[PDB]
């Protein structure tokens, strides 16, 4: 089964209809400003025409910025990119700063180009190449299911030459992209030697022709990195590619240009399409003076993504300043580029269905009487304390032989493991011994 | 258990049960390695009321030549590789059907009689059976025609022109008969040199070499029946051995063969645990090489005949595939035929496998209900006085018979 995380249980901003929030759903709770403001968010992203438009998550620690981000990502799905970096992502050591943001918002804004996936499988009952060279090679293949022969252009019947196949071995063949792949000797043959080195693999219980329309998803940033260097070109079988290792680079403005102008001259064609995505620069206070200063570039621009901001900070210093006190962390120049979304504390209550949702994805069965207590310990503490003791407090249930919690394992729990804010009380009294 | 094979009936007949309309009404006959069977053709009567004389094609005589035991009951047989090749037996195995079906008076058979014979029938045995026939029983007209296309001329929905491959496998032969238009065409037509008898012989050597403590007590005659009760031809037979090789699935599946009886007793009087047995005899026809012959077998040789056609006259073929003979009595036949067929027809095309409505019998139906639809014709059967003009070697090349060729017999 998958893993549960910190954020598993959002799964969408639980909007109605009309685009004001419901009170507790899709997984969040409370949260009705924030969750609304999302909405409209989520329909600017939809609607496809903005570039650079951009939105803070602004509010304390353990609010919801990033579970509402993530529901953002939930109310359009993998068919638009959600891109996510922290700020401190920024920090390279193969490119500069104001790279890693050039790379980040080429990659929240993709392409999606449909194919008709046409793959070949079988036993190869013949190879026979037909100009006086090769005009094109005829090969028949066999499964369980039936037989065919394909008409292989020269660079295929190559790419059979490299894999080393011969007649009787067991072939996967792709009509779009030319790859070949052989997956061993069709095992009629398996009696041909006692031992050979070879694996033998039973004649395919398949079709020999098999259809799908895929629909691939990419990236503007892998165009951008794939034509930028020179490729590695060989399927591996070379030694060339040794010698140079890749590293990151300052893909230059003046290529994507042409990447643009090639994009265009495709989905003219309707080859593909476009998906105006997301790019969410999480904790973006932690970007530098020189990084906040480009995004006044960034945003600017005609074919950038939609970004979402987020940070928790006071009218802390901005980094890279040395001086300068700023709202949010972040320079008044970006801060009035932004539509800034404000998240609050909950009261007592939010927080306790918080704590339900959290323990019913968890998977823990918990009793009022233990419910209420992280309840309460959530007021005494922080809603992230209190939702981090419901594992815990259930594997103790475990261990005692229980189904569920009841406030003997979560008081026992509060006891064993400390918060934040108590544990920072003993480190102020035994000031002198750490 | 095994039982016991019958012996000496008692299908004994006036001077003959011949039918009204015209004069003529002629014997069906059908010869093959394991079986001779033989009827009047019963013209105006739909189903055939009686295939008579069903008997083994095998047969002893008195050391001092006083009796001859040419009926069901050690022995010989006028057969090689299920074609006749013999007279001083032959005669003994034809008197004995004439006699049962009953002779009207005079010094010849009283009336027409279609005999049946090999795929191709080398031009000498068709001399030397046509010289019997003409000489000794002195038939007013004969014909010649092959029991897998008799079969397959019974199974047709119609008196049609048709194409197809006949599947046929006899005692000593399996063949691969591709046809167009009513046509044998043995330009390209193929056989496997084995059948049911080296199955059977083959399945007697397993259990003899298995059982040695009573290699007196397993015969030929007993292995016959298990073959055809028990065996059973596999889906697919790599993975059908593959299943055999747990013990809960053998257990479930190997049988208690009994030999009659007066330590379990087992060690004189087993119950003859059959296993793979019971596959492996049924695959010699499908996998020649479980009998160490390098023969291509009844799938591949499928393949090798078929794939010699234009693709566009491969279709209309495999349309009817027609499986016929002793050996198609397995149960799982059918359904092993056309998975080996799947597995060699182009991924979308259609075929069809039909079965012979019975597996066997079929030849001599299907040569009673020639001989009915074909009785007042006469470009059709050799007539007595043409024996005189032509060799014996002489086919008449009419639907469910062989080619023939332009040819003479020197002779002295
Ligand atoms: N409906 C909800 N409303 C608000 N917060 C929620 C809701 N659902 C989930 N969360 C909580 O969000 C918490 C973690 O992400 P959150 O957005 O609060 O981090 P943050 O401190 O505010 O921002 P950051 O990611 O920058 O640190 C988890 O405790 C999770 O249970």
């Amino acid at each position: 089964t998958q893993r549960i995380a910190s954020h598993s249980h959002v799964k969408g901003l639980g909007l109605d209809e009309s685009g004001l929030a419901k009170q507790a759903a899709s997984g969040l709770v409370g949260q009705e400003n924030a969750r609304e403001a999302c909405g409209v968010i989520v329909e600017l992203i939809k609607s496809k025409k903005m570039a650079g438009r951009a939105v803070l998550l602004a509010g304390p620690p353990g609010t919801g910025k990033t579970a509402l981000a993530l529901a953002i990502a939930q109310e359009l799905g993998s068919k638009v990119p959600f891109c996510p970096m922290v700020g401190s992502e920024v920090y390279s050591t193969e490119i500069k700063k104001t790279e890693v943001l050039m790379e980040n918002f080429r990659r929240a804004i993709g392409l999606r180009i449909k194919e008709t996936k046409e793959v070949y499988e079988g036993e190869v009952t013949e190879l026979t190449p037909c100009g006086k060279t090769i005009s094109h090679v005829i090969i028949g293949l066999k499964t369980a299911k039936g037989t065919k022969q394909l008409k292989l252009d020269p660079s295929i019947f190559e790419s059979l030459q490299k894999e080393r196949v011969e007649a009787g071995d067991v072939i996967y063949i792709e009509a779009n992209s030319g790859a070949v792949k052989r997956q061993g000797r069709c095992d009629t043959y398996a009696t041909e030697f006692d031992l050979e080195a070879e694996e033998y693999v039973p004649l395919p219980k398949g079709d020999v022709h098999k259809k799908k329309e895929i629909i691939q998803d990419v990236t503007l940033h892998d165009l951008d990195v794939a034509n930028a260097r020179p490729q590695g070109g060989q399927d591996i079988l070379s030694m060339m590619g040794q010698l140079m290792k890749p590293k990151k680079t300052e893909i230059t403005d003046k290529l994507r240009g042409e990447i643009n102008k090639v994009v265009n001259k495709y989905i003219d064609q309707g080859i593909a399409e476009l998906v105006p995505g997301v790019l969410f620069v999480d904790e973006v206070h932690m970007l530098d003076i020189e990084c906040f200063t480009y995004l006044h570039r960034a945003l600017e621009s005609s074919i950038a993504p939609i970004v979402i901001f987020a940070s928790n900070r006071g009218n802390c210093v901005i980094r890279g300043t040395e001086d300068i006190t700023s709202p949010h962390g972040i320079p008044l120049d970006l801060l009035d580029r932004v539509m800034i979304i404000r998240t609050m504390l909950y009261t007592p209550q939010e927080m306790k269905q918080i704590i339900k949702i959290r323990a019913q994805t968890e998977g823990i069965n918990i009793s009022e009487e233990a419910l209420n207590h992280l309840g309460e310990i959530g007021t005494k503490t922080t809603l992230r304390y209190s939702v981090q003791l419901l594992t815990p407090a259930n594997l103790l249930a475990k261990i005692n032989g229980k189904d569920s919690i009841e406030k003997e394992h979560v008081e026992e729990i509060s006891e064993l493991f400390y918060d934040a804010k108590s544990s920072a009380k003993i480190l102020a009294d035994q000031q002198d011994k750490y | 258990p095994f039982r016991d094979a019958r012996a000496a009936p008692d299908p004994v007949l006036e001077a003959g049960p011949v039918a009204h309309g015209p004069l003529p009404v002629p014997l069906v006959l059908d010869n093959g390695s394991f079986q001779v069977r033989a009827g009047w053709a019963c013209p105006g009567q739909d189903p055939g009321p009686e295939p008579r004389l069903q008997f083994r094609a095998v047969c002893a005589r008195g050391r001092g030549g006083a009796r001859g035991a040419s009926g069901p009951q050690m022995l010989r047989s006028p057969f090689d590789r299920n074609v006749p090749v013999n007279l001083e037996l032959q005669e003994l195995l034809l008197d004995y059907s004439f006699q049962h079906l009953g002779v009207s008076s005079q010094g010849c058979v009283d009336h027409p009689i279609v005999l049946t014979e090999a795929v191709c029938n080398p031009l000498y045995s068709r001399q030397m059976m046509s010289e019997l026939l003409f000489e000794c029983y002195g038939i007013p007209k004969v014909a010649y025609g092959i029991d897998s296309l008799f079969s397959f001329y019974h199974n047709k929905p119609k008196n049609s022109m048709c194409s197809g491959l006949i599947i046929s496998s006899g005692y000593q032969c399996t063949h691969v008969l591709p046809i167009l238009e009513g046509r044998l065409d043995a330009k390209n037509c193929k056989r496997i040199n084995l059948g049911g008898s080296q199955a059977a012989g083959y399945l007697q050597r397993l259990l003899q070499l298995k059982y040695p403590g009573h290699l007196a007590a397993i015969t030929l005659s007993r292995m016959e029946e298990i073959l055809h009760e028990h065996s059973y031809i596999a889906e697919d037979y790599v993975e059908e051995l593959h299943k055999w090789r747990c013990p809960d699935y053998y257990e479930n599946n190997v049988h208690k063969m009994q030999l009659p009886f007066s330590v379990f007793n087992l060690a004189a009087y087993h119950q003859l645990f059959v296993g793979t047995e019971r596959i492996r005899a049924p695959e010699i026809i499908f996998q020649p090489s479980l009998i160490g012959e390098e023969q291509a077998g009844i799938a591949e040789t499928l393949q090798y005949i078929l794939d010699r056609y234009p693709k566009d006259i491969q279709e209309m073929l495999v349309q009817n595939v027609f499986l016929t003979g002793g050996n198609t009595m397995y149960p799982g036949m059918k359904a092993r035929m056309e998975k080996e067929l799947l597995e060699m027809r182009p991924f979308r095309s259609s075929f069809q496998v039909q079965l012979a409505s019975n597996p066997v019998l079929d030849a001599w139906y299907g040569a009673r209900d020639w001989a009915l639809n074909h009785l007042d014709d006469n470009e059709v059967w050799i007539t007595r006085k043409e024996y005189e003009e032509k060799g014996g070697e002489y086919l008449k090349e009419h639907c469910a018979s062989n080619i023939y060729v332009p040819i003479r017999l020197p002779k002295q």
